[PDB]
Order: structure tokens, then C-alpha cells, then sequence
């Protein structure tokens, strides 16, 4: 389709990505055309926004009707549970939460895996930050890649200054550096992965627990990933003598 | 929604502060508009909030440089003091919250004297007696703990009154104390500063009382290396412990210039920051006047990137943040030509940061931000918010919401931009001009439509409409799509007596009457057909015409000679129906002027027409 959502534009991306690196150079306009609809993703690697009062209020107050960007959609008290409990569990704002769910409906997956519409939400999530991630390392994978054309290895090269490490081309040019994103970013999935055990382990001590192994197993691919970019980004001397002495520390507190 | 809670509530605010600069009323206090926001979160932002206002709510030179008031000796001497007094209003909450479990739960008894507070704070942070305590108590607590805690929590009243209960014990200190509470500034007399620093220094430089030691030097402002461990273990009681004992115009001397270069110079981020307590660190820095390296550091907390932007716009619109003259530089450096002291904040990045995360969505929030870059300009000239308004507009293609609708009947519902500025001339030609740039005309025309610029809208409508001039007209066609919006254009040009260049114009006019003789000729109307292509005097019927129609189209625009040969083959196909159908001496000697006509015009495909004009008028003979 054209009109593909979050979740089906990333699973789309990725495919493109595979086929470039295993010699398979037919989608390089294709590939182009996505790079530029999410701009907005590559910016931020993974960043949550924080639960608000302002609209946990007010979507229970009203859940009658909802208004996201241009398209409206009629709330009833079942699918505003699954809003209220995903918010919970993950810690992620009502409205970006209600779309997580949302795009649920439309694919139509809860026959497809035959659970929950509440989970669906925890899996469609975590796919996004896979993807998100997964993509950035085959990027930088292919930009160095010795097996094939000059030109196509430096396009992708260039990109990733940019799309990922926020660094403009040399032919132009108050925003935060990559790294200290980076290690923000994989700090975040430590404290995610920590709170998920004491809360899984205190009601454990379910038709979920191989939800919760395949979360698990997200939570460390994405770590996986943001650390190889990380190395990738150190590759390229884009370092400096605060980010050794940060790591050491981390190190050094290390249990 | 690409905006947190928090997030939305501070653009709330922020489009307020903008309404009431925006209908001209009064300035109110920005600091109180995002505090406001605060107290709907947790203390920790309150109580930030709480410092900037207090270290910003220093008496100013209205219509001053930024610069020259942060340079100033006067404005650095009182933020000193603003700041001396949070961290002693901040730490008689401490003692509060210490001696009852809730703010709430000491007021409802009562807030006590400061003297009785810091006696019943006694009590638990010491109960056991300590040994080296020295001068004796006072109504059951050491003398010196009590002068301590008075001035930590800055009731200097308080300690003196202590003082007065112990007049024989503390000997000559009497004197000394009565002194500095009556010299402003927290400073005493050279003379007496003098001699009870030679009086310490003489046989007290190691005294079994660290309260004793901690007073004298408070005092006194000596003993600069000597962080009175003993009594300031806590970061706020480093900051006010050390603020009391900076000086201004070379031996145990401390200067704020030196101490808030030595703070984060030896003891940076990596220091202040292993606690994961991030605002004890910008706590150290906007408390030392450092207000830009705060801010550049806050900003970099992705959970309080909110918090630093607008603590950067209250230093913004009071006129004391130093801004980086040069955009190319990053977020936090040092001039090249100012002292190496002091630091400067990239506002105009920092701003363009935080919108692009919510400028794709919603896009009237991101222009109450930029409106704030109103002041600055770029290299080029173009006016920073202007700019950034057309950059939002290229990207979000959002022109009904923010430009302002034109509808086809005439009207220009504003948009959001028309708030800030009425000259919204250029930004909808820039928008117009890039969308011109891109090939998609039919957006341009709209555009440029919207800003009643004729000159160009003629011009691309004049472009769509000559390749669907023989085309057939159908329902939901690009035929119908162009000339449906061209007529729409007619009439609100005629309606208002607008109007391009003759060229441009008569061009756009004579377009839309060949589309009109194609529609009459597809649907069969030859005889309507045909009397449209005779009022416009553009194909001759009569050989006299042939010479004066012949250098007409010499200098009649290409959009028009593109479609010569269509005309003519419409034409004599129509002449040629009518034959079929005295009148046919008429209808020959037409026709010959056809085929002469186009024998002396060199046009698109002359050959294959002109062969095919003149076997139609074989078989009219």
C-alpha cells in the first residue's frame, strides 16, 4: 500500500535496507522516498513522552470522541480501559498511547496473534523503537561496506550525519549532541527493563508471559543496536574526553 | 500530539504572553506565567522556578544591552545576595520539614520564631551533647550552634539576641557581630575585619567548636580552602558558606569571578552529576550568576528540555541572557573577544531544537516560539521569525491553517501568522516561490492567488492551461480541475478589476476563450463553435485579414502558437461538417485562407497539419 502507518512504514523500511545490503539494488529510488517521511524518527533515537494529568482528566472525562492530527475516532468505555492500562504499564502519555491502539483496529492484528487489545499496544510499541533502531545499524553497515559502489556507499554515509547523528551536510551549516542522546536513550531501557522485573516478579510471585519474553527480547536488541551505533558514531572520532570518563564511571558502578 | 503534559501547558502560557504582546497590553512577568505550570508538577520544578525568579528579580537599567548589565559590577554584587537569601529562605524550609513532617502540619501550629525553630531543630540534628563544643550553651544548646543555624537561615536578629543572653562568655565577639549586622553587604570594617581575622588566625585556626570556626570566617569571609566540612555537608550549605565569603577589590581572597570559574572549570557536570540528581548541578550555576552554562546544560536533560528552554526565554525578555552573535557556533561557547568568565547561549539554535520535535503536528505552538526570534536576522537579511514561518509552511503544507484560506468566492479567512505580523506579502510569495520552484503550479497559483499577485498567477495559469486546451473536457477531469479554478480566477479578477501585464492577461483571457471553442466543438456544437474562433480574430477567414493576423502571430505568446495547429484542423474539421451539410463559394474561400495562413506560419507540426488542411478542402470541391 501507500498509506502505510508507524508500525508499516518502519517493517517497509527495513525490508528496503536488507535488500540493498544483500546485493539488491532495486528499490534505490524507493529507499530515497522513505528516508525523507521520516526525518522526524531518525532525530530522536527513543524518547517517551511523560505521562500528563491534562489529558488522563479529560479522557476519562469525555471518552465520547477523539481527535488525533486529522482523522476522528468515537471512544467507548471498553477501548478507553486499554487506553488507561497501556499508559500505565509503559509510563507513555494517553494521547500517544490511544494511537498505539488505534492503528491496532485498523490492521485488524488481534486476530492475528488472538490476544488482548490492551497487549497489542505493549507489542506495537516496542516494534516502532526495533525497527527505529534496527534500520540505523544497517545504514551505517552498508555506508561502509568495501563490496560495493563508491557512490552508493558514500549516499548512505552522508545520510546518517544527518538523519542519525544530527550533523548537517558539508554543503550547509542550542541542539544536544548525539552521544549524550545515546546514553540518555539506552539509560532509559535499563530503568524500563529494571521496573519491569519488580512490578512482572511481585504479581508473578498468564496467557502474557510470552508477551513479557518477547519484550524482553526487544528491550535487548534495541540496547544491542543503540550500542553498536554507539561504537559506530566512536568510529568516526565524533568523541571527546567527558564521554570516556562517563563511560569509566558507568563502569566502575557497575553491579 | 507530539507534546508531553507539562509541555502543552507551558505553550498555553506562552501563547498568553504572546496575545498580550501581540494586542499591545501590558508586559506581564514571564516567570510568573511558567510557574504558574509548575506547581501542577512535582516540587523539584517548583522549587526551581522559585530560584529564578528570586535571581532574576534584581532592580535593571530598562533599554540596556544584555552584556553591559551582566558585566557590571552593581548587578553582579546583588545577584550575591538574591541568591544568598534562597539559600537561606531554602534552608529554613529544611529546618522546618525537619521539625514537623509537613509544611502544612507547622503552619496550622504556627510558624516559630526563628530563634525557637532553630532551638527545636537543635534537638534532634544533635541530642547527645558533643564534646568540643566550647563557650558553653544557652538555654540548653551550645552558643555557637545557635549563631550558626540563625545565619544559615538568615535571621541575623535571631543570632544576635543570642549573642546578648551570652554577653560574658563570647567576650570581645560582641562588638565584632553588632557590627557586621549593622554594615550592609555582610561586610565589616577593614580595621575590625582585621582584627578578629588576626584573632582567629592567631590561636583559633584549629578550634575544637566547628561552629565557632564555621561563625568567625562566615564573618570574617577567611579560611577560603577550608569548606567547613564539619557543618556544611550539604551542597546548598557549600554554596551559601562560600557566597559569604566571596570578596571584590590578594591573599586567602575569593571572587565570584574566580569561584564560579573554579566551580565548574576544576568540578564540572562529572562532579555535581554522579548523584543522577541533575538540578543540583544547575542549582550550583544559575546560584553563581552562570545562567547560560545552566541553561545549555538543562537543555541537554531529554526529561527537562521544557524547563531550560523557558528559563532561557525569562533571561531572554529580561534582557540578561547573552546571546552568541553568530548562529554558526555551538549551543554553549565563549566570544572570542569577551573575558574568558563569562560564557554565551546559541538561543536562536536552542529554540530551533526544541520546535522541531513539535512543529510537524502542531504547528500554531512552534510560531508562539518563534516569535520570539522576531528581533533576529540572519546572513541574508530575511527576518528570523519571517523565515522560520516559511520553512513551517514548506515542510507542515498546512496553508489553510496557517496562511489563511482564500476561498473561491473572494474571501481571505487570516490565519494564525496574520496574528503577528500584517505584512504577509513576502512569506506567502516565499512559500509561493519554492512551490513555483518544485513544479506544482496548481499550488503556486493558489499561492501566490492568496497574496493577489496577478503578475504570477496569470503567468502558471497560462502554463496549465495550454496543454488541456485541445483536450476533452470530462467529469473530474484535469481539464475541468484547471479550467473550473481559471474561471473561478476570471471572475474574481474581473469582479475586483484585478489584472496582470496585457501580455500575461491577454494571454490568460485568450486561453479561456480556446477553451471554450474546443468544448462547443467536442460536443457537436459546430455552428456555436464557430462563431467564437470568428470574434477572435486569431485564424483570418477573409485573404485581406491574412497579412495583419500573419504578424499578430509573431509576437503572441507561445502558449498560444503551441496550439496553432489544433485550431486550424478544429476549425477547417468544422468548415469542413458545414460543407456537407452563395454559401459554398463561402465556405471554399475560407477554407482557402486556412491553408495560406498556415502556409506562411512556421509552427508545431506544420507538416502533418498543414498536408491534412489542404486534402480537407479537396473534398469540399
Amino acid at each position: 500500500m501507500t498509506d502505510l502507518r508507524k508500525l508499516e512504514a518502519l517493517q517497509a523500511l527495513h525490508a528496503e535496507l536488507v535488500a540493498v545490503r544483500q546485493h539488491r539494488f532495486e528499490g534505490l529510488q524507493v529507499l530515497e522516498t522513505l528516508l525523507e517521511e521520516q526525518t522526524d524518527a531518525f532525530k530522536a533515537l527513543i524518547a517517551k513522552p511523560a505521562r500528563d494529568t491534562k489529558d488522563r482528566e479529560a479522557l476519562g472525562k469525555e471518552p465520547k470522541k477523539l481527535k488525533i492530527g486529522e482523522e476522528e475516532y468515537s471512544l467507548n468505555e471498553d477501548f478507553v480501559n486499554d487506553c488507561l492500562k497501556l499508559a500505565d504499564e509503559l509510563d507513555l502519555n494517553e494521547k500517544e498511547s490511544a494511537r498505539i491502539l488505534i492503528d491496532c483496529d485498523a490492521e485488524g492484528d488481534v486476530e492475528t496473534q488472538s490476544r488482548p487489545l490492551w497487549e497489542c499496544g505493549v507489542i506495537r510499541f516496542h516494534q516502532e523503537r526495533k525497527y527505529l533502531l534496527d534500520c540505523m545499524r544497517l545504514i551505517l553497515e552498508i555506508a561502509a561496506d568495501e563490496d560495493i559502489d563508491a557512490g552508493l556507499q558514500e549516499s548512505f554515509g552522508v545520510a546518517a550525519e544527518d538523519k542519525i547523528f544530527g550533523i548537517p551536510p558539508p554543503w550547509e551549516r542550542q541542539v544536544k549532541k548525539f552521544i549524550p542522546r545515546c546514553m540518555e536513550a539506552m539509560k532509559g531501557v535499563r530503568s524500563m527493563l529494571q521496573c519491569m522485573a519488580d512490578k512482572a516478579n511481585a504479581r508473578n510471585m498468564l496467557d502474557n508471559q510470552e508477551t513479557l519474553d518477547f519484550s524482553r527480547l526487544s528491550l535487548v536488541e534495541q540496547h544491542e543496536c543503540l550500542a553498536s551505533i554507539l561504537h559506530a558514531a566512536v568510529q568516526r572520532h565524533h568523541a571527546t574526553i567527558a564521554d570516556f570518563q562517563d563511560f569509566i564511571k558507568i563502569l566502575r558502578k557497575w553491579d | 500530539s507530539s507534546l508531553d503534559n507539562i509541555e502543552m501547558a507551558y505553550a498555553r502560557q506562552i501563547y498568553i504572553y504572546n496575545e498580550k504582546i501581540v494586542n499591545g497590553h501590558l508586559q506581564p512577568n514571564l516567570v510568573d506565567l511558567c510557574a504558574s505550570v509548575a506547581e501542577l508538577d512535582d516540587k523539584s520544578i517548583s522549587d526551581m522556578w522559585t530560584m529564578v525568579k528570586q535571581m532574576t528579580d534584581v532592580l535593571l537599567t530598562p533599554a540596556t544591552d544584555a552584556l553591559k548589565n551582566r558585566s557590571s559590577v552593581e548587578v553582579r554584587m546583588e545577584f550575591v545576595r538574591q541568591a544568598l537569601a534562597y539559600l537561606e529562605q531554602s534552608y529554613k524550609n529544611y529546618t522546618l520539614v525537619t521539625v514537623f513532617g509537613n509544611l502544612h502540619q507547622a503552619q496550622l501550629g504556627g510558624v516559630p520564631g526563628t530563634y525557637q525553630l532553630v532551638r527545636s531543630f537543635l534537638n534532634i540534628k544533635l541530642p547527645a551533647p558533643l564534646p568540643g563544643l566550647q563557650d558553653g550553651e544557652v538555654e540548653g544548646h551550645p552558643v555557637w550552634a545557635l549563631i550558626y543555624y540563625c545565619m544559615r537561615c538568615g535571621d541575623l536578629l535571631a543570632a544576635s539576641q543570642v549573642v546578648n543572653r551570652a554577653q560574658h562568655q563570647l567576650g570581645e565577639f560582641k562588638t565584632w557581630f553588632q557590627e557586621y549586622m549593622n554594615s550592609k553587604d555582610r561586610r565589616l570594617s577593614p580595621a575590625t575585619e582585621n582584627k578578629l581575622r588576626l584573632h582567629y588566625r592567631r590561636a583559633l585556626r584549629n578550634n575544637t567548636d566547628p561552629y565557632k570556626r564555621a561563625v568567625y570566617c562566615i564573618i570574617g569571609r577567611c579560611d577560603v580552602t577550608d569548606n567547613q566540612s564539619e557543618v556544611a555537608d550539604k551542597t546548598e550549605d557549600y554554596l551559601w558558606l562560600k557566597l559569604n565569603q566571596v570578596c571584590f577589590d590578594p591573599q586567602d581572597r575569593l571572587t565570584l569571578s574566580q569561584f564560579q570559574k573554579q566551580l565548574l572549570e576544576d568540578y564540572g557536570e562529572s562532579h555535581f552529576t554522579v548523584n543522577q540528581q541533575p538540578f543540583l548541578y544547575f542549582q550550583v550555576l544559575f546560584l553563581t550568576a552562570q545562567f547560560e552554562a545552566a541553561v545549555a546544560f538543562l537543555f541537554r536533560m531529554e526529561r527537562l528540555r521544557c524547563h531550560a528552554v523557558h528559563v532561557a526565554l525569562v533571561l531572554f525578555e529580561l534582557k540578561l541572557l547573552l546571546k552568541s552573535s553568530g548562529q554558526s557556533a555551538q549551543l554553549l561557547s565563549h566570544e572570542p573577544g569577551d573575558p574568558p568568565c563569562l560564557r554565551r547561549l546559541n538561543f536562536v539554535r536552542l529554540l530551533m531544537l526544541y520546535t522541531r520535535k513539535f512543529e510537524s503536528t502542531d504547528p500554531r505552538e512552534a510560531l508562539q516560539y518563534f516569535y520570539f526570534l522576531r528581533d533576529e536576522k540572519d546572513s541574508q537579511g530575511e527576518n528570523m521569525f519571517l523565515r522560520c514561518v516559511s520553512e513551517l509552511v514548506i515542510e507542515s503544507r498546512e496553508f489553510d491553517m496557517i496562511l489563511g484560506k482564500l476561498e473561491n468566492d473572494g474571501s481571505r479567512k487570516p490565519g494564525v501568522i496574520d496574528k503577528f505580523t500584517s505584512d504577509t506579502k513576502p512569506i506567502i510569495n516565499k512559500v509561493a516561490s519554492v512551490a513555483e520552484n518544485k513544479g506544482l503550479f496548481e499550488e503556486a497559483a493558489k499561492l501566490y492567488d492568496l497574496a493577489k499577485n496577478a503578475d504570477k498567477v496569470l503567468e502558471l495559469m497560462n502554463k496549465l492551461l495550454s496543454p488541456v486546451v485541445p483536450q476533452i473536457s470530462a467529469p473530474q477531469s484535469n481539464k475541468e480541475r484547471l479550467k473550473n479554478m481559471a474561471l473561478s480566477i476570471a471572475e474574481r479578477y474581473r469582479a475586483q478589476g484585478i489584472s496582470a501585464n496585457k501580455f500575461v492577461d491577454s494571454t490568460f483571457y485568450l486561453l479561456l476563450d480556446l477553451i471554450t471553442f474546443f468544448d462547443e466543438y467536442h460536443s457537436g456544437h459546430i455552428d456555436r463553435a464557430f462563431d467564437i474562433i470568428e470574434r477572435l480574430k486569431l485564424v483570418p477567414l477573409n485573404q485581406e485579414s491574412v497579412e495583419e493576423r500573419v504578424a499578430a502571430f509573431r509576437n503572441f505568446s507561445d502558449e498560444i502558437r503551441h496550439n496553432l495547429s489544433e485550431v486550424l484542423l478544429a476549425t477547417m474539421n468544422i468548415l469542413f461538417t458545414q460543407f456537407k451539410r452563395d454559401r459554398d463559394s463561402q465556405l471554399r474561400s475560407q477554407a482557402r485562407t486556412l491553408i495560406t495562413f498556415a502556409g506562411m506560419i512556421p509552427y508545431r507540426t506544420s507538416g502533418d497539419t498543414n498536408a491534412r488542411l489542404v486534402q480537407m478542402e479537396v473534398l469540399m470541391n
